[PDB]
């Protein structure tokens, strides 16, 4: 079961 | 023993045309469940263990939807962290990550990870109590204060400690069969002749799971490491593992040496002698 | 940066001539993750060969399990053909029942 990535959770 | 839940991520730009090349791959274990590739025709996550399939369609979208989503985020970031490091437009550049969970022998939380990589070196990761970030240049200490101020630890850590567990606990059941089968290694000892004055013997470990094992020599009862040799390793191909140990010894003396094998699926420790 | 792949070629059961088996090359320990890999029959490159998905080790270095289903001979010799970007020409590692 993956993740739940929220998308301001990039890098930069 | 204790049992996981990993799953690894691996994108590589390809700025020459197109997204990058996004591989996921799911483990329990040692066993790979699940994959997506965005280079195969299915654009899903597919199954890759009998005991996965059962799972509807209700999974099977959700698990797609994400992986999608950090296919998509490593896109995003290889696109800025060529930028931050001032990177041609051409090269391909690879984003990894690996995330997961460990349970004990009582199938309750032990630790948790999440790790992130640009170009084969650390860049991010969570500390083991899943509250604060190692990070390993400035680009990454910048990320750092994004992400506290976003609270992702929090978030992470909820997802580590519960929601992974929880389904690593639901495999581990499903899966029982495999899963929670100990195979113990298969093994056995061969002789190679090199000259008159001295010999291989070769200690052979095959189709064990899970992968831990320790191979080691001893010379009239004590460890020896002198004229060895121990190889990686290696899957089998079924879902099994492969390891050898070798030592060179005098000829005519290969009764002096033992070849002491520890894995899991053994109560006590074999010994081989020639 | 640039890691070499390290290579073994072995069988996934014990060795018998003219029994069926299957041909591995495992290559791991590299990076990037761009790499050629093919398994030759006395030198000629096996068709339909299949691989594992990319994964990697804590170290952030790739594995890869290249297979085919073979049967040995005394007379035929199998081996595994790597290039990497590290390697200045293919390298080439000969099957052993023995390794």
């Amino acid at each position: 079961f993956v993740l739940e990535l929220e998308p301001e959770w990039t890098v930069k | 023993g204790s049992h996981s839940m990993r799953y690894f991520f691996t994108s590589v730009s390809r700025p020459g045309r197109g997204e990058p090349r996004f591989i996921a791959v799911g483990y329990v274990d040692d066993t790979q469940f699940v994959r997506f590739d965005s280079d195969a025709a299915s654009q899903r996550m597919e199954p890759r263990a009998p005991w996965i399939e059962q799972e509807g369609p209700e999974y099977w979208d959700g698990e797609t939807r994400k992986v999608k989503a950090h296919s998509q985020t490593h896109r995003v970031d290889l696109g800025t962290l060529r930028g931050y490091y001032n990177q041609s437009e051409a090269g391909s550049h690879t984003v990894q990550r690996m995330y997961g969970c460990d349970v004990g022998s009582d199938w309750r939380f032990l630790r948790g990870y999440h790790q992130y990589a640009y170009d084969g070196k650390d860049y991010i990761a969570l500390k083991e109590d899943l509250r604060s970030w190692t990070a390993a240049d400035m680009a990454a200490q910048t990320t750092k204060h994004k992400w506290e101020a976003a609270h992702v630890a929090e978030q992470l850590r909820a997802y580590l400690e519960g929601t992974c567990v929880e389904w690593l606990r639901r495999y581990l059941e499903n899966g029982k069969e495999t899963l929670q089968r100990t195979d113990a290694p298969k093994t056995h000892m061969t002789h190679h002749a090199v000259s008159d004055h001295e010999a291989t013997l070769r200690c052979w470990a095959l189709s064990f799971y899970p992968a831990e094992i320790t191979l080691t020599w001893q010379r009239d009862g004590e460890d020896q490491t002198q004229d060895t040799e121990l190889v990686e390793t290696r899957p089998a191909g079924d879902g099994t593992f492969q390891k050898w140990a070798a030592v060179v010894v005098p000829s005519g003396q290969e009764q002096r040496y033992t070849c002491h094998v520890q894995h899991e699926g053994l109560p006590k420790p074999l010994t081989l002698r020639w | 940066i640039q890691r070499t792949p390290k290579i073994q070629v072995y069988s996934r059961h014990p060795a018998e001539n003219g029994k069926s088996n299957f041909l591995n090359c495992y290559v791991s320990g590299f990076h990037p993750s761009d790499i050629e890999v093919d398994l030759l029959k006395n030198g000629e490159r096996i068709e339909k060969v299949e691989h594992s998905d990319l994964s990697f080790s804590k170290d952030w270095s790739f594995y890869l399990l290249y297979y085919t289903e073979f049967t040995p001979t005394e007379k035929d010799e199998y081996a595994c053909r790597v290039n990497h970007v590290t390697l200045s020409q293919p390298k080439i590692v000969k099957w052993d029942r023995d390794m």
